[PDB]
Parts: structure tokens; sequence; C-alpha cells
RNA sequence: ACACCCAGCCGC
């Protein structure tokens, strides 16, 4: 097994960031774990909109695609849920969906903001995440919203809404030594936030034997999930895939002479 | 189907057999209501 | 011997001769030349153009009415 | 009639369409979208292979 | 039947100023709503993607398909008999990189 | 290359240049004439010989379709039965390959003081490759 | 109207296969993986596992067509070590390095929580 | 027409940020301090929420 | 469900 031994770091550890520092790795790995962090990670968001009675000023697309991307919290759940497509329910089973109904009216001489604290979900372990809140549409005397929503978990390749994460900042090789990116005038290009050259320096001298093994991350969660389960779950859906290839060619090995 | 008004936002009972006219206030405009049949939305 | 035309066949000449076998072998005609493995008529056609096995004779019109009939197989080829 | 009926004239099988670029496609290539390719047809005689 | 891939086509566009504003492609069979070119396919049709609609012809005779393709294809019709030089040619992003 | 753009299919997804195409139908019942009058009403097979191979269920009771309802392409939203001087269909369809949702449905009186109708159908455009 | 289902770049209907194996024939053992509906987060990864292998002499991989969803990993080794049994090494490594990367940094998040 | 729920490029939520945001500017605040009192680090989201239309108010003036 | 007339707009 030609494999080298990767290392991690946690700077620092808040509710929304996660930033970690991995060592000893090629950079495809690291790439790949930040396209899985984009993509590969499945989280709970609304993907079926079944509109009873709309009398707002926004019409029924645009209220069902703020419905969508807004977030669902999905610590534990998503892993335990099944996708829609793979389960044997006839179109959507509480097995693999959560409910939602939104019923709100307006009487009042005052507008009304229909947040996302007007969302009564079924299972309440999935939630809008801001239970500052999540408004859908303005209403005004006489108008009403009915609405029954299914949510589903899903993949943010397949759309936008099951991203989990909200801008995954990927540097490596902060000093500018192993030339990657060359400087036409390196002294005016700030120095960045990893950096340990000095002020009157510009950048880290060249390296010809030199590889990059220094990843510095700065995910960070819309909500969704916590900035913990992303990382933990992305490497695992990687590993999941790899094994998926790795029985897939045993069974081409198999069948093949 | 039935209608609703366009100033008083009333509902109306006409099946093509009668004038175009509000019952209350008159008005010649009348919009129809949202079918009761339910549309799947993706939310994608 | 009466033969005042150009000993090669033109590119015009390549596409309808191309053609209109194709068209023939479409229409079932019996293929000169062996198959082995090819479904579309054009590639057979390039096939025959290639073996000069092509069942094609081409009657060339010089600009006073009188006529020169030659033979593909007899033509050189443009390959 | 004669320029506008006869030098031209308009033809069954054409499709227009908005072209975008494909750098992954060889020079002898067009991408076509699909309900154009469904829709436009090419006649094949039945050959007996 | 339908047409799939490897069809061939005649692919113009207007205004029709010469020759080599008329070539045959092959169909290739892509997943949105756009015909898709070579990028080298653009200067002899003097074309650009800033909204340029551009058309398709399709034969269904074999002769006709045959003429298209060995009369009208875009390799055999890379050099013009305008100026015995390559109308076709390395553009934009690929001329400005190669060197 | 070329005078084109690469879009973000995730900002996309996520509502960048998002837009809907509001198209309206106006038609009205012109009963001018001795007995050529096109009343509103659901076309059956029975009478109104002339007809098409369109979806002809969605309609409602007064010869319209209703807002809210899906429409495809070549659909009927309007049912005008003119007496042949039994009767014929004169009934609009939807544009060629269109595609939406009807938003309203107007009925009044236009200046001639006739039957007038409009259907105004809602598709949304997300954008694609092709759009300038 | 053309639009592709939002689902198709990483689903697999009824008769494609994920995973092919083509022998090439123009250099003695090579072969072609033609891996369907994936892109490059696992090109990128077992091209670079195959490239730190010592006995690989050719590891590459392309995407044909970003609309489609095909992924071509061409593998050359010596004549001693068949490249599929590389491409296996390459995988099982891959898992190595994730389920290890995976507990170091559970381990981290235990340690920053409890102090 | 109203605050989108979601920015465009990275994905951060700037729909709940709407409202406090105008009230930053009820309380006489600069509106780059009041992106920075929101977290907005980002220009991305500093564009969403700094020129962003309430034309929703707008059309709220007109009867059902 | 057309046919003329007019206007506007797209690419070169
Ligand atoms: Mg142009
Ligand atoms: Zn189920
Ligand atoms: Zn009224
Ligand atoms: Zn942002």
């Amino acid at each position: 097994p030609y494999a080298n031994q990767p290392t991690v770091r946690i700077t620092e550890l808040t509710d929304e960031n996660v930033k970690f520092i991995i060592e000893n790795t090629d950079l495809a790995v690291a790439n790949s774990i930040r396209r899985v962090f984009i993509a590969e990670v499945p989280i709970i968001a609304i993907d079926w909109v079944q509109i009873d009675a709309n009398s707002s000023v926004l019409h029924d697309e645009f209220i069902a695609h703020r419905l969508g991307l807004i977030p669902l919290t999905s610590d534990d759940i998503v892993d335990k849920l099944q996708y829609s497509r793979d389960c044997t329910c006839e179109e959507f089973c509480p097995e693999c969906s959560v409910e939602f109904t939104l019923d709100v009216r307006c009487n009042e001489d005052q507008t009304r903001h229909v947040t996302s604290r007007d969302l009564i979900s079924n299972s309440p372990r999935v939630i809008p995440v801001t239970s500052d809140d999540i408004l859908i549409v303005k209403l005004r005397k006489g108008q009403e919203l009915r609405l029954r929503a299914y949510a589903k978990k899903g993949f943010g390749k397949e759309h936008a809404k099951w991203n989990p994460t909200a801008g995954v900042a990927f540097e490596y090789d902060p000093d500018n030594a192993l030339r990657h990116t060359v400087y036409p005038k390196p002294e005016e290009w700030p120095k960045s936030e990893y950096s340990e050259l000095d002020e009157d320096e510009s950048q880290a001298p060249y390296d010809p034997n030199g590889k990059p093994e220094r990843f510095y991350y700065n995910v960070e969660s819309c909500g969704s999930l916590r900035p913990e389960t992303i990382v933990l779950s992305a490497l695992s859906g990687l590993k999941k895939k790899l094994s998926d290839l790795q029985t897939q060619l045993s069974h081409e090995i198999q069948s093949d002479v | 189907m039935i209608y609703i008004c366009g100033e008083c936002h009333t509902e109306n009972e006409i099946k093509s057999r009668d004038p175009i006219r509000c019952r209350e206030c008159g008005y010649r405009i009348m919009y129809k209501k949202r079918t009761k049949r339910l549309v799947v939305f993706d939310a994608r | 011997q009466k033969r005042i035309t150009t000993p090669y066949m033109t590119k015009y000449e390549r596409a309808r001769v191309l053609g209109t076998r194709a068209l023939q072998i479409a229409m079932c005609a019996p293929v000169m030349v062996e198959l082995e493995g090819e479904t579309d008529p054009l590639l057979i056609a390039m096939k025959e153009l290639k073996a000069r096995k092509i069942p094609i004779i081409i009657r060339r019109y010089l600009p006073d009415g009188s006529y020169e009939d030659w033979g593909v197989d007899e033509l050189i080829i443009s390959d | 009639r004669v320029r506008g009926n006869l030098m031209g004239k308009r033809v069954d099988f054409s499709a227009r369409t908005v072209i975008t670029p494909d750098p992954n496609l060889s020079i002898d290539q067009v991408g076509v979208p699909r309900s154009i390719a469904a829709n436009m047809t090419f006649a094949e005689i039945v050959t007996p292979f | 039947r339908h047409m799939c891939d490897g069809d061939i086509v005649i692919f113009n566009r207007q205004p029709t100023l010469h020759k080599m504003s008329m070539m045959g492609h092959r169909v290739r069979i892509l997943p949105w709503s756009t015909f898709r070119l070579n990028l080298s396919v653009t200067t002899p049709y003097n074309a650009d993607f800033d909204g340029d609609e551009m058309n398709l012809h399709l034969p269904q005779s074999l002769e006709t398909r045959a003429e298209i393709q060995e009369l009208a294809m875009v390799p055999r019709m890379i050099v013009t008999p305008q100026s015995n030089r390559p109308v076709m040619g390395i553009v934009q992003d690929t001329l400005t990189a190669v060197r | 290359q070329e005078d084109s753009v690469i879009m973000n299919r995730s900002a996309v997804d996520r509502g960048f240049f998002r837009s809907v195409f509001y198209r309206s139908y106006k038609e009205q019942e012109s009963k001018k004439g001795f007995d050529q009058e096109e009343v509103f009403e659901k076309p059956t097979r029975e009478t109104c010989q002339g007809m098409r191979h369109a979806i002809y269920d969605k309609l409602d009771d007064d010869g319209l379709i209703a807002p809210g309802v899906r429409v495809s392409g070549d659909d009927v939203i309007i049912g005008k039965t003119v007496t042949l001087p039994t009767k014929r269909d004169c009934s609009t369809f939807l544009r060629t390959s269109e595609t939406g949702i009807v938003d309203q449905v107007m009925v009044t009186l236009n200046q001639e003081g006739y039957k007038f109708c409009k259907i105004r159908v809602r598709s949304v455009r997300i954008p694609q490759i092709g759009d300038k | 109207m053309n639009a592709p289902p939002a689902f198709e770049s990483f689903l697999l209907f009824e008769g494609e296969k994920k995973i092919t194996i083509n022998k090439d024939t123009k250099v003695p053992n090579a072969c072609l993986f033609t891996i369907n509906k994936e892109d490059h987060t696992l090109g990128n990864i077992i091209k670079s596992q195959l490239l730190k292998d010592p006995q690989v002499l050719f590891a590459g991989y392309k995407v044909p067509h970003p609309l489609e969803h095909k992924i071509i990993i061409r593998v050359q080794t010596t004549p001693d070590y068949s490249p599929q049994e590389a491409f296996t090494n390459a995988i099982t490594d891959l898992i190595s390095e994730l389920s290890l990367l995976e507990e170091r940094f559970r381990v981290a998040i235990k340690d920053k929580q409890e102090g | 027409m109203i605050i989108p729920v979601r920015c465009f490029t990275c994905g951060k939520i700037v729909g709940n940020k709407w409202e406090a945001y105008l009230g930053l500017l009820q309380a006489e605040y600069t509106e780059g301090d009041a992106l920075d009192a929101l977290g907005l680090k980002r220009y991305c989201c500093r564009r969403m929420l700094l020129a962003h239309v309430d034309l929703i108010e707008k059309l709220l003036n007109y009867a059902p």
C-alpha cells in the first residue's frame, strides 16, 4: 500500500466555522474533499411544493423556489433517511420525507411577514434553522398562503439548495514559495492570513524539491449541518463512493476472464 | 366554474347564460378563481 | 484513341458515383466486395471504390455533343 | 415568383438555433439539441442486414 | 428514423457571402438547446456567439449525403480557392495560449 | 470564446437571473352576423364537427381554462364553437412548444360590448445555455 | 425544452454500466477505464494515487465532454504488474487514506470540544 | 422583488438579514458598519444586502 | 383557424 498518512489540526471551532489544516497529503485529495463539501454531502431541503392557495403578490413558482432554499436542520436525521428514488414507497412516505404545512393568513392592517417560523414541520427533528427569521413573502390584509411541502434528501450536484456549505475557502502554500502562481510584481500583493514571512519580504524563495502538503480550510455552514458534520460526512461519502467503485470493478474483473 | 369580482373580490354565480355583471358593485371585469385541482411544484 | 478527357476521376465523379452505389446497395444490389462488419451503405461504397470493383461506367459530355464512356475501374482514384 | 419562390424556396427539414461554442468537438462536428434531432428525420431503406 | 450521431448535415449562416459559409458537419447530440460548433469553424462562417442564429439542413437521400460527405465536409473544404490559404485557423484563447 | 459567457450553475439554482414570461391571449365573442354566433362552451366531439387531437378535458364549464392549471405545448384554453351556416371549433391553441401555467383569466366586456376574455400564462425561465 | 434531468449527472438508468475496462492496443499492458456518471472528484484522486505508485508508467484521466458524465482513466504499467491491479491498489489506498483522515478528524473534534 | 434567501455566489443565508439591516439604517449607522454587524464578511453577501430593492413593499400598496 | 399593411427588434 503506497499511501501516506495525513494529519489534521483545528485552529478555531465556532458554530459556523470548522477551520482546519490538513498535512501530508496530495493536492488532489484535498481538492476532492473540497468538492465533496460543495457537492456530495446530503442534507434535507424542500423539493415537493403543493400550493393550496396563494393570493400574494409573488406567484407560485417564486414561493416554491424560496421555500426550496430554506435550510433545514439535518444533524443526525439525514444519515438515517433514504432517497425517495431508493425506497419502496409509492410517492412519499415518512421513512424518506418530512411533511411541512403553511397556513398563514393576514387579517390585520399592518403587513404580515411570512417568516420561516410559520412552517410547521411534522417530525420535530427537522425545522427551519432559525428556531432573524427567513421571510418568504409579505402579505397585506386579505391575503393568504396555504401550502404543503415535502423535503427529500439530496446531493449538491442535483441542486444548490442541498449545498450544505456557505463558501468553503481552500488555500494551500500561502507564502508563494512553490511557484504555482507567478506574480508580475510580488511586493504589491498582500500577504494572506496563514503567512509566515514578515512584511519586508514579498514571497518565499523557490523550492525545487517541493510538493504542496499543507491545506487550510474555512468550511462555513449555511445552517443545515453542524460544521463538524459537514466534514465528518464528506469524508464518509467520499469513502462510500470509492467503495462503490471498488466493488463495481471487482464485479467487472470477475466477469472478465 | 364561478367568478370573483375585481373591485369587491366577492364570489359570483354565472353559468354561461347571464350578462357579465357583479351582483353587488356592478363591475364589468371579473376574474376566475384558482382551480381546485392541485399541481406539483419543483422547488428545484 | 478518341479519349481526350482527363484520366483522373474528379471529386464530383467520386461524390455521385459513391452516392449512386450507396443508394443501389441500400436497394439490395449485390455487393462486389467482402463484408466484415459495415451496416451503412456509404462505408460499403467507399470500400468498393477502394477495391475498384464498382459496376458503374460514367459518360462524360464534351461541349460539342460527343460523349466519352469511361469505366470507374479504369479511372484513377484520388487516394 | 421568380426570385422569391423559384431561386429561393422555403424547405422542409430545416432548423435554426442560437449558437454557443464547444471546444470538445471536432471541426467537422456540430452539436444538435435533442428536440431538433427528434423532430427532423432521415429516411433509411431497409436492407437485409 | 430520428437523427442520430453521425448524420451528415449542411450548416449555414447568413449572409451566405462565399462557399465557406455553407459547409457540412457530422451531428453530435448534446443535452441543451443550442447548436454547438468548434471554435475554429467560426472564422469561415464569420460567426461569433453574441446571439448569432445559424441554420441546419438535413439530406434524406444517400446520394445527397454522399455528395455532402465528399464535397462539402469541414476538413475537405479548409483551404479556400479565394486566396489559396487556409480559411480555417486557430483563434481566440487557443491562439493566445499556444504562444 | 468569441463573446460568450460561462455561468455558475449553483448560482442559477440559487435564483441568479431567474425570471418569468407572461403571455396573454385575447379572444372575443363576435356574434355579428345572422346566425354566426360563437358561444363559450366546452366543445364535445358529438356536436362541433371540426376538432383537433388536442387534450380537451382541462376546460371548465364556462368554455374556459382555470388559473393554476399546468399547460403544455399545443393545448386548449378556450372553447369557441361557432355555428356553421352542426357547429365548428374556432378556439385558440397555445404557441408552438410553449409551456406555462395559467395565471389569471379575465372575463369582461370590450369596446364593442361583446363577451371578451383574456388568459395570462406564466412560465418560469431559468437561464439556459444560449440566453443573451 | 432540452434541459436534462438534474439527477442525470449522478444516476445510472437501467442498462448502462458504472465501470468498463477496455484493453488499449496502441501500447502493450495499458487499459482504459470508462467510469460512467461521475466527474472530476474521483478522477483527480485516482490519477494522483496512481501517479504515486512507482511501477505505473502512465496514469491520466479526461472528461470527454462537460455536458456528458463519463471519465476515461488510462493507465500503463510495467510488464510485471497489471493495470487493473494498479487501479485496485489505488482505490484501496484511497479508502485507507480517507478512513485514517476521518479517524484523525474525529479525534480532533473531540479534543477541541473537550477543551 | 424581495430579498433572496441565499446569496447567489457563496450560498450564505441572507434572507433573514434584510429587516435587521434596515433597522441598522434606522439606527443611524453607516451601511458598511451595518454589513459588518451582520457577519457578511465576503463581498458577495455585501453585494446582496447593499444593492437590493424592496419592490415587494411597492407591490403591497395595491389592493389584493 | 388567415392575408395584406405597418411598426419594432436580432446576426453580419
Ligand atoms: Mg454575432
Ligand atoms: Zn419512501
Ligand atoms: Zn364586485
Ligand atoms: Zn455570499
